[PDB]
RNA sequence: GAUGUCGGCUCAUCACAUCCUGGGGCUGAAGCCGGUCCCAAGGGUAUGGCUGUUCGCCAUUUAAAGUGGUACGCGAGCUGGGUUUAGAACGUCGUGAGACAGUUCGGUCCCUAUCUGCCGUGGACGUUUGAGAUUUGAGAGGGGCUGCUCCUAGUACGAGAGGACCGGAGUGGACGAACCUCUGGUGUUCCGGUUGUCACGCCAGUGGCAUUGCCGGGUAGCUAUGUUCGGAAAAGAUAACCGCUGAAAGCAUCUAAGCGGGAAACUUGCCUCAAGAUGAGAUCUCACUGGGAACUUGAUUCCCCUGAAGGGCCGUCGAAGACUACGACGUUGAUAGGCUGGGUGUGUAAGCGUUGUGAGGCGUUGAGCUAACCAGUACUAAUGGCCCGUGAGGCUUGACC
RNA sequence: CCUUGUCGGGUAAGUUCCGACCUGCACGAAUGGCGUAACGAUGGCGGCGCUGUCUCCACCCGAGACUCAGUGAAAUUGAA
RNA sequence: CAGGUGGUCGGGUAGAGAAUACCAAGGCGCUUGAGAGAACUCGGGUGAAGGAACUAGGCAAAAUGGCACCGUAACUUCGG
RNA sequence: AACCCACUCCCGUUGAAAAGGUAGGGGAUGACUUGUGGAUCGGAGUGAAAGGCUAAUCAAGCUCGGAGAUAGCUGGUUCUC
């Protein structure tokens, strides 16, 4: 989310309903990780019947933070809970809906689909 | 660090500290001259310029807003009466310091504190 | 050459784009050129640089006489550039004209100073623990040096004290717009020093 | 900590060196021609010519 | 006072009078596609800043179940419209107490109309 | 007649037998990748589960998660988890006291730094008459890191799969500096809510104490989690390496002479200090133009008159500061305090009058108060005072009326 | 002892913890053997909440430390 | 000399209370002060995002804690 | 809660104190706590047992005598040629 060990849950409907962060992937020891950083994180807590076990190592991308998330402005996105998207071996999303809002400073050539699978 | 920071704690905590400057700004308007010391000077110049200031305006809320600061019913009196009538042309500068040499015991900057007519 | 102003604060301005620019607004009196260096006379070549308002009681009679050669009637400080190559006369103006949009310069000045400042602010070290067990020592500095054969404490060790005032340059900052009316400066970026302070603004030669 | 070797009359004497003292700050005033020190009340209670306390 | 005089000739008229505890409505400028248009963000305002050119007010709303709270630059040509579609008495400056309460102990009261 | 032993944290410094980045040779190196070996120490070189553990095995990255020295660095910098004095227990040996480098719980880590060393900051004197200000740079420090996308080009190469060299554009991680414009934190000196209790002759209103009583906010300042910037480009000499002419030795031959290219190393280039650089450097300007005696003669000493340029004392202070030091101002006057208009923070103050039996509500109603922020204003406080610093700047040689 | 013996659970990862295997160097029945609710300032693991423990510390308030005046030790000391 | 020393009286307001917070009677200002408000130590207040990732170990710190009512599991010596 | 005891962190270590202080902690109708007086003493007493306590001293105290014990062991041993 946005340091080792942090608790979030998931903003997608095959997945599950808890993950919490085991390493943030970038550098050499990236302290912190932003809306539209990749992470890896390991499933806590999973819905009676999905798609994805309990404890389970993936990758996931940062969808939301209490921390927020800075525009070339004086205006910051600020959520009230953390959330992240799962993803398979290649960087495409799991599941097929996306719950929550998501931002549009995500959006990039290789998340094109997340952000247009989300109602913002 | 103390950049552009204004007040001295004088090395005394902050109830102690407002309750002196209270109790001293109820004796100085009751002799209209102290022998005090000039870091307690430097800042009494603070707290009753204020009073003097409100003293100007007699008013209900003036009163009780001068006694709820410097709470003693003879300062309140002396004030309103003699003081804020005496300066009403007077603009700011409603006393003056002078330092009178250091202290016997310790060797502490003393100064006296004296409205500016008397 | 360059141009001394005086920081006045930081502020912010807004494109038609949307984009916010952090700016800092530097004042700049009219410079007057009080001697120009030739190669001849003193080796190198360099231009002097004054401001004004100082009164009459705080000049002594031989900076009076000093700035009596050039009619410039100067003020607080003297700052000389050094320059390459251009003819400048005992009185001149120097002004905000010579920069333009863009324009990365380089500005100097004394930064703002902490008073005595420890190893864990002055070089950014790490802590000790606070309940592990630990002794008084929380923030202090830990080891400095081997035990038996450096015999002694090299030199340039990093130790608490002073992180002063002492002059530092921010590289290649763009100036967004020039005032020839008000005489101002906006450089985007920060500027050391703080505000009311003396600034020096130079052509960036890192480029 | 503690000393291996004590300090001779010369290095201890080289330390207070910079131990002496300085207060002339006097000043005569104009009409009593009592002495004082300057911006402070003489003794007898002049300051500027004018009695003040 | 040139730091002040500078930020007058920035400052245009775009807001209209407004106090914490209203529901505003903001449009905002999207930057996408090669096509501007503009966003409608309604919510609670819960915070104001009056400095001038640095002023900025946050509003909070819940959107598909997950609260979320914009802090807006007031001067800036991004917040483009301002209209306030409700006002109430709150007697405070900063609703931020708000943030733990969801439902109907969220409600704004009306002693104000 | 005492050198405190293993691990951990903090702080680092040095060697290259180099993990990554850099330049090259060979290869059973088509390309993408690799193996091996020279040159290269400029900069980097991970977070966790276990175990007291260094080490080691694991899950997940990263360009890489280097090997050693430095009392297997670092306890007058910290811990005492291991060994570990006294207590107790399991197993084994011994009839027994007791023992085990076999296990398990518990078990006081002292010192105010005198002299070397280092980070800071001052006083004295010198730089040859004395001052104000600016300065060249002998020399020493700072920095040097690197990933990922797009165009060249799906081109070359390769049946196909797969896929560049060099060059250009963009934005990321770690590190470092600077600053509050923004986003937050703090803000016991600003404004409000409220519990218990005491007090102001009582109602109202208000103030102490209860960790700022408990909180809701928050100006300046400080601050990072925020804003910006930097690692270079370019030149010279080179290491490994690639050579051209060229013999000795009619050919050949990168060398013996000579002429080149050549990498984060070297020296400039970017930033800071820097003439105590006793070799004490350099330009501009300012100040002093009076006598007498003894003794000796760069002539020395003494008496009087003179004290200039300026500096210090002192005071009002500073986004300067431990004390200093440094910057600004002292009535030729806005240096500090106050006062009047502003802005900000808080949120319809107290009192007047109505509805209700009453708490409460209503014109009162953006009111009142408002620290450090901006403008103006001599009302107050900074005294036409004292002390230092002098009276034309030694002698030899050359040019020079 | 070999030993972090082999298997399983918990965790992404478990020389610690829990349940089994018997190859028990060196368990074993009043130096008592197996179980045991409640009791432990007892030992070892795991979970919720909580948080400056920690990424990484930033600000603020008092008593120290620093300057002024008075009184005024200490261990050590062959000489510098 | 922040230590130790047997026994009686022991009020008001809240509170079950000889606890706890303010006061009456009565007694005290704790026998060096005055400055400034650096590092660092000690005793504290708050904290953006994470929430034990720190560590030999949740050591220390943070959080719950009051009266009335509802309801309460494995196990058990049938009390809990 | 008084009262007794001393489980944990920090401070203190030349301390306010030759064993304490601020925070937290266990018992608090009993095998309790405590005031006054008395009995048990040196290879000898007491001990819910640590080799603990026996006047700041304990694997057998303090003091006076044997005693200037003994020390194959340290240290020191003074003017001149
Ligand atoms: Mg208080
Ligand atoms: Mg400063
Ligand atoms: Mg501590
Ligand atoms: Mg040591
Ligand atoms: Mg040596
Ligand atoms: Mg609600
Ligand atoms: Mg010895
Ligand atoms: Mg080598
Ligand atoms: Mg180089
Ligand atoms: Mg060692
Ligand atoms: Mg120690
Ligand atoms: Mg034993
Ligand atoms: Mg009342
Ligand atoms: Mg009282
Ligand atoms: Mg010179
Ligand atoms: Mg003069
Ligand atoms: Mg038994
Ligand atoms: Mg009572
Ligand atoms: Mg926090
Ligand atoms: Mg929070
Ligand atoms: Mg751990
Ligand atoms: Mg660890
Ligand atoms: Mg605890
Ligand atoms: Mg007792
Ligand atoms: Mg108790
Ligand atoms: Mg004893
Ligand atoms: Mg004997
Ligand atoms: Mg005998």
């Amino acid at each position: 989310m946005i340091q080792t060990q942090s608790m979030l849950d998931v903003a997608d409907n095959s997945g599950a309903r808890r993950v919490m962060c085991i390493k943030v992937l970038g550098g050499s020891h990236r302290r912190y990780a932003g809306i539209g950083d990749i992470i890896k994180v390991t499933v806590k807590e999973a819905i009676p019947r999905g798609k994805v076990k309990k404890g389970q190592v993936m990758t996931a991308v940062v969808v939301r933070t209490k921390h927020g998330v800075r525009r070339t402005d004086g205006s910051i996105i600020r959520f009230d809970g953390n959330a992240a998207v799962l993803l398979n071996n290649k960087q495409e999303p799991i599941g097929t809906r996306i719950f929550g809002p998501v931002t549009r400073e995500l959006r990039t050539e290789k998340f094109m689909k997340i952000v247009s699978l989300a109602p913002e | 660090m103390r950049h552009r920071k204004s007040g001295r704690h004088l090395s005394r905590t902050s109830a102690h500290r407002k309750a002196m400057f209270q109790n001293m700004a109820v004796s100085l308007f009751e002799h209209e001259l102290i022998k005090t010391t000039l870091p307690k000077a430097k800042e009494l110049r603070r707290v009753a310029e204020p009073l003097i200031t409100l003293a100007k305006e007699d008013s209900v809320a003036n009163r009780r807003l001068a006694f709820d600061r410097t709470r003693s019913k003879a300062a309140v009196g002396k004030l309103f009466n003699d003081l804020g009538k005496r300066y009403a042309n007077r603009p700011g500068g409603y006393l003056r310091i002078l330092k009178c040499g250091f202290r016997a015991g310790d060797n502490a900057p003393m100064a006296y504190v004296e409205l500016v007519d008397r | 050459i360059g141009v001394v102003g005086r920081k006045c604060g930081m502020t912010r301005i807004f494109t038609e784009e949307g984009v916010s620019i952090p700016v800092t607004v530097i004042e700049v009196e009219p410079n007057r050129v009080t001697q120009f260096k030739t190669e001849e006379t003193d080796g190198y070549r360099a231009v002097q640089v004054t401001a004004g308002e100082r009164r009459a009681s705080r000049v002594t009679k031989a900076q009076a006489g000093h700035f009596a050669k050039a009619n410039v009637a100067a003020g607080r400080g003297v700052w000389e550039f050094r320059l390459g190559e251009e003819q400048y006369a005992a009185g001149d103006q120097i002004t905000v004209d010579l920069f333009q949009a863009g324009q990365m310069v380089d500005v100097t000045g004394e930064s703002k100073g902490k008073g005595f400042a420890g190893t864990i602010k002055r070089w950014n070290f790490r802590g000790q623990d606070n309940t592990h067990g630990n002794s008084v020592s929380h923030r202090v500095p830990g080891s400095i040096g081997q035990c038996q054969t450096p015999g002694r404490v090299f030199k340039g060790k990093k130790m608490s004290g002073h992180l002063g005032a002492e002059r530092v340059t921010v590289q290649s900052l763009e100036i967004v717009r020039v005032d020839a009316e008000r005489n101002l400066l906006l450089v985007k970026g920060a500027v050391p020093g703080a505000t009311g302070g003396d600034v020096i603004v130079r052509p960036a030669a890192k480029a | 900590a503690v000393q291996q070797n004590k300090k001779s009359r010369s290095a201890r004497d080289m330390r207070r060196s910079h131990d002496a003292l300085e207060s002339n700050a006097l000043s005569v005033e104009k009409s009593t021609g009592e002495v004082h020190l300057r911006h402070h009340v003489s003794p007898d209670g002049f300051y500027r010519g004018r009695k003040v306390v | 006072k040139i730091i002040q005089q500078i930020e007058a000739e920035q400052m245009n008229k775009e807001i209209p009078a407004f106090a914490p505890g209203d529901t505003v409505i903001v449009q905002v400028k999207v930057k996408e596609g090669d096509r501007q248009r503009l966003q409608a963000f309604e919510g609670v305002v819960i915070a104001k800043r009056n400095r001038g050119l640095n002023s900025a007010f946050t509003v909070r709303k819940i959107s598909n179940g997950v609260g979320v709270e914009r802090t807006f630059q007031t001067y800036s040509p991004i917040v483009d419209s301002l209209s306030v579609k409700r006002r109430g008495d709150v007697r405070k400056a900063k609703l931020y107490y708000l943030r733990a309460l969801s439902g109907k102990a969220a409600r704004i009261k009306e002693k104000l109309v």
